[PDB]
């Protein structure tokens, strides 16, 4: 076959705050 | 000699501030490259958690095939 | 002091210069740095679609997994 | 105008020097700059050969609810 | 269960020439 | 329907060195 699911939500979910931190230093640029 | 090294001076000062600023906006881009590296990571492990289920898919839809195949060949043999 | 301050200006001719074309670099390591985090996001939203597309398979193999035992037990009992 | 113009010849060699290591740093921060461009690449081909065996498995999946449903049927034909 | 499936084609195509620009600018470097 | 699941292995794989690296360099600055 939680496993491997919550792990991806959790990927997902962290893998969007960087993406939406990364993007406001690079203005702050 | 005296307002002429004076020129030099005021070069030196623009310069020492344009180097100033340099060494800051590489600090900037320098968190953000780093931040760039962190998520790299995040993504390349969700793309491994998600093969991992996907690995499984592939594995329960080819033993579905043998469950109905088998259905489906008793029912041929009455 | 004559061509002293001569070779004091030739340095910073020459840094200038050099200040000048670094002004540049870090134009272009910016546009691209730039690129770099636009291209991260479209990835992450493929990873979020295609994970979005992943959870419906498991669900499909799910039912059909219930579809096929049914058929199963009952040709079981007769 | 003696140690005067010695002044403007420190801040210089301090200058030169600064943008010795800037010249250096730049550098480094340029092949990672690359390597990230490359991983980019890798991440986006396992991303496309994913899709491509995910592609396949809704597939499977959809000949399967077919078999399935043909064999229901059958059952309740008699 | 076009849907999700046309998103994508949508997603790797768009995502296949940033990378083959970003490649091209860090070249003219 | 090795085809794509050998190609994954192989991309994932190289795509954890890359990464091993690229974090190591960025240390190094």
């Amino acid at each position: 076959x939680n496993n491997y699911t919550s792990l991806i939500h959790s990927l997902i979910e962290e893998s969007q705050n960087q993406q939406e931190k990364n993007e406001q230093e690079l203005l702050e640029l | 000699i005296e307002d002429k090294i004076e020129e030099i001076l005021s070069k030196i000062y623009h310069i020492e501030n344009e180097i100033a600023r340099i060494k800051k906006l590489i600090g900037e881009a320098r968190q953000l490259l780093s931040g760039i590296v962190q998520q790299q990571n995040n993504l390349l492990r969700a793309i491994e958690a998600q093969q991992h289920l996907l690995q499984l898919t592939v594995w329960g839809i080819k033993q579905l095939q043998a469950r109905i195949l088998a259905v489906e060949r008793y029912l041929k043999d009455q």
